[PDB]
RNA sequence: GUUUAUUAAAAACACAGCACUGUGCAAACACGAAAGUGGACGUAUACGGUGUGACGCCUGCCCGGUGCCGGAAGGUUAAU
RNA sequence: CUUGAGUCUCGUAGAGGGGGGUAGAAUUCCAGGUGUAGCGGUGAAAUGCGUAGAGAUCUGGAGGAAUACCGGUGGCGAAGGCGGCCCCCUGGACGAAGACUGACGCUCAGGUGCGAAAGCGUGGGGAGCAAACAGGAUUAGAUACCCUGGUAGUCCACGCCGUAAACGAUGUCGACUUGGAGGUUGUGCCCUUGAGGCGUGGCUUCCGGAGCUAACGCGUUAAGUCGACCGCCUGGGGAGUAC
RNA sequence: AGGAGGUAAAAUUCUUCA
């Protein structure tokens, strides 16, 4: 089904799990893959390696469309922030662009408090 | 804060001449002018306390000036209250 | 923020984040709101910036 | 009677009406013995960010020495006029010329 | 404007008047009036179908137009009148043709405004036009469910609807109840909010203050006897029964909605 | 610097992200610093200086 | 204020108020085999049911049983 | 009479105050397209959410509140307190000279006004956050710390409350007394001929003298050295309570 | 060398007079 070549790599790494979704130049998502979905529960997925295999997981599910090259928009800090884009490149994808889209509000909502540990 | 047009105008009505703004009558005159101007200013908003003390300071200022004038020459005092229109 | 590499290389080389955003302004507006407490912190650090 | 920057931008579609705006504007001002020391029309210029959809707008610089009356009732015309997009009046500090 | 009377007498100290200065004082527009009698909670069979209906002060009907078909014809609001039949206020508008009609005077309405209906009417309170031309999100009241019928949604005071969807030839409206019902955009509507909102700020003050309104005393099922109400009579404040109607119908949660015809026009029930 | 329209002089006082560069680097003066920043704030509003590089 | 007309006029009932819940219109509900009508020529600040009963301070603990509001793998299961 | 204290001319800087608009990002809610068994969360899990299609992703819309970067022992005000941008209205402070009034001054019981947050009354609104409360964990016990939800409240108009570690824990005003390093705001002079050079005022920060103090320390803005006036304390608990 | 980020989870109590 289908046969694209240019897409996007919307990754969302956090302090718990890293979700990677390979979409097209339209933003409809062709296939995704999480660090937790491939196992690794708790601190297991809270590591850069969890995102590494996660990328390969999303890769081995989107190549069915013949995705040659695709952009990469990083979102959310935490682990698997750099190792993630380091996988797609080694997966055989022609990296083109890499832009950051981490939601940065100009001081609006009021963040939580409870964290006394 | 009271255009320079009104200020110079008042000075040439109470004092012997121009540049005589230092006169007691001139001061109490230019002060009351604002007290009546800002009078309408506070008529609106009414939530401007910071600028309220200023108006009060202006009145409390002329008030002490009246006691002084009334202290020295009494005639100049009456001829001022009836003209300027105040004290009741 | 963004990087448009040339051709002869694949390495990230995106060490720009470690000089602006990344966490220099993210970690700040992450935990407590502080408010007036920062002043004491900056004043304390500024007191150690002399010697 | 003080100075006002005034720098609004008309929608690219209503660019033919722009030359008319300056007419009524300058007219309403001169009507109250107003002034005018500068009037520039950079024309359809590029935008920095997608404002209210569409790219590139029609900027029209201005500089008038009108009183704090006819100027206050000027924005009401801009807001009511869906044609123009943005609007802004700035400081006073005497008058200027050319530049930009 | 809300007013709180003083304790000049019992049943008058708990009264909170809700008057309006910008409200006309006198007789309404005769040309737009009719009989409008009072039934009494009884049908053609003379049987009291609806309980708690009786008495009340004599009322008259006000010819109000909810369809708003006068398109391309501006109109000026002459004044604002009180409509007993409803909880909102009516506005006697005068179009440029010389025809007068009553309409649910919106929130930001005044005497001397220029309202108009049609697929060209400017997006403002007091104007009516199909939702197919009204921008999404626009708070609208007196919405219709069918193109040509008339406004039936959000007609009370302080109430309002908000368009929040499109898709196809329909649009989802966020009813004041919190439910989102789908209605074909072909249906017209009036931007802005309905009449006053201080209607819910009322508290009457006394019992007789509710009698001349059309409401009669309320009897409890526990006070009545078993032969009259399922809750039995008891022998000193007793119950032991389940909160039901005087006909054997569960209550306090027991839903009684059966349609299946308009369920499709529903997205998310209230909450 | 002395104005906001002179974007050709305020474009070298801001980083690539649009963030206003501190006086610690630019070595600008004191009074001229706030004025320089005040000018940028005005330009940004008039869509003269992008708030962020995300655009 | 109302009530056992004709042994009980009371602490009973009603009561403004408050709360829960049902109801998106051809409403719920009710009178009716049906039509139709009432509810309402009203539209959630509306209406119906229930409970309590101005106001002031407040209204705790408990979901097994009996109901109600949902979900659901498996099991049993009518007509045919 | 003029040196105190004021007025007047011109000019300069500012999150000072009040009112009315406006812009962007993000979060939440909602809708459409694509997509599918996970999502979310923690130290580890779980409650919760999802086959009525979440999360993720793309586009659009509404709403509330707060204004990233600038931003700093930086600025302003009597104190409390005060941060996007623009308009309107407005107080005070300060500087360069000259002129004028001529002690018109300082403080001040009563009294009066203002006065964070929280709370309360009559309404509206309500994204996020979040007492109480509800449901999961931790534990010997957990009416708490932790997690998932969440009302009042926070926001706005008006009317009250007038309470704080409301502090610089130092009342206000005036005069005098060795200095050094910076911030910030005017102004005079000089090939402006260096982005400066040479002086003079207001305000502010750190350190440091004498001196002062029990010590800590403060230290030209004093707790130093003096003068004026008001308030207040006389062991702690009782008690910021009782009448 | 200057700067930024990251980096600890909970775990009580111990008579009186010298």
């Amino acid at each position: 089904r289908k046969q694209v070549s240019d897409g996007v790599a919307h990754i969302h790494a956090s302090f718990n799990n890293t979700i990677v979704t390979i979409t097209d130049r339209q933003g409809n998502a062709l296939g995704w893959a999480t660090a937790g979905g491939s196992g690794f529960r708790g601190s297991r997925k809270s590591t850069p390696f969890a995102a590494q295999v996660a990328a390969e997981r999303c890769a081995d599910a989107v190549k069915e469309y013949g995705i040659k090259n695709l952009e990469v928009m990083v979102k959310g800090p935490g682990p698997g922030r750099e190792s993630t884009i380091r996988a797609l490149n080694a997966a055989g994808f022609r990296i083109t662009n890499i832009t950051d889209v981490t939601p940065i509000p100009h001081n609006g909502c009021r963040p939580p408090k409870k964290r006394r540990v | 804060s009271l255009s320079t047009e009104a200020t110079a105008k008042i000075v040439s009505e109470f004092g012997r001449d121009a540049n005589d703004t230092g006169s007691t009558e001139v001061q109490v005159a230019l002060l009351t002018a604002q007290i009546n101007h800002l009078q309408g200013h506070f008529a609106e908003h009414k939530k401007d306390h910071h600028s309220r003390r200023g108006l009060l300071r202006m009145v409390s200022q002329r008030r002490k000036l009246l006691d002084y004038l009334k202290r020295k020459d009494v005639a100049r005092y009456t001829q001022l209250i009836e003209r300027l229109g105040l004290r009741r | 923020i963004k990087v448009r590499e040339n051709e002869p290389f694949d390495v990230a080389l995106r060490r720009f984040k470690r000089s602006c955003e990344k966490a220099g302004v993210l970690a700040e507006v992450r935990r407590r709101e502080f408010y007036e407490k920062p002043t004491t912190e900056r004043k304390r650090a500024k007191a150690s910036a002399v010697k | 009677m003080r100075h006002y920057e005034i720098v609004f931008m008309v929608h690219p579609d209503q660019s033919e009406q722009v030359p008319g705006m300056i007419e009524r504007y300058t007219a309403a001002i001169t009507g109250a013995e107003g002034k005018i020391h500068r009037l520039e029309d950079w024309g359809r210029r590029q935008l920095a960010y997608p404002i209210n959809k569409l790219h590139k707008a029609h900027y029209v610089l201005m500089n008038v020495e009108a009183p704090q009356e006819v100027i206050d009732e000027l924005e009401t015309t801009f807001r009511f006029n869906d044609a123009v997009i943005r609007s802004m009046v700035m400081r006073t500090k005497h008058a200027v010329t050319e530049a930009s | 404007a809300v007013v709180k009377c003083k304790p000049t007498s019992p049943g008058r100290r708990h009264v909170v008047k809700v008057v309006n200065p910008e409200l006309h004082k006198g007789k309404p527009f005769a040309p737009l009036l009719e009989k409008n009698s009072k039934s009494g909670g009884r049908n053609n069979n003379g049987r009291i179908t609806t309980r708690h209906i009786g008495g009340g002060h004599k009322q008259a009907y006000r010819i109000v137009d909810f369809k708003r078909n006068k398109d391309g014809i501006p109109a000026v609001v002459e004044r604002l009148e009180y409509d007993p039949n409803r909880s909102a206020n009516i506005a006697l508008v005068l179009y440029k043709d010389g025809e007068r009609r009553y309409i649910l005077a919106p929130k930001g309405l005044k005497a001397g405004d220029q309202i108009q209906s049609g697929v060209d009417a400017a997006i403002k309170p007091g104007n009516t036009l199909p939702m197919r031309n009204i921008p999404v999100g626009s708070t609208v009241h007196n919405v219709e469910m069918k193109p040509g019928k008339g406004g039936q949604l959000a007609r009370s005071a302080g109430t309002y609807v908000q368009i929040v969807a499109r898709d196809g030839a329909y649009v989802t409206l966020r009813l004041r109840s919190g439910e989102m019902r789908k209605v074909e955009a072909d249906c017209r509507a009036t931007l802005g909010e309905v009449g006053n909102a201080e209607h819910m700020l009322r508290v009457l003050g006394k019992a007789g203050a509710a009698r001349w309104r059309g409401v009669r005393p309320t009897v409890r099922g526990t006070a009545m006897n078993p032969v009259d109400h399922p809750h039995g009579g008891g022998e000193g404040r007793n119950f032991g029964k389940h909160p039901v109607t005087p006909w054997g119908v569960q209550t306090k949660g027991k839903k009684t909605r059966s349609n299946k015809r308009t369920d499709k026009f529903i997205v998310r029930r209230r909450s | 610097e002395i104005d906001y329209k002179d974007i050709a002089t305020l474009k070298n006082y801001i980083t690539e992200s649009g963030k206003i560069v501190p006086s610690r680097i630019t070595g600008t003066r004191a009074k001229y610093q706030r004025q320089l920043a005040r000018a940028i704030k005005r330009a940004r509003y008039l869509s003269l200086l992008p708030y962020t590089d995300r655009h």
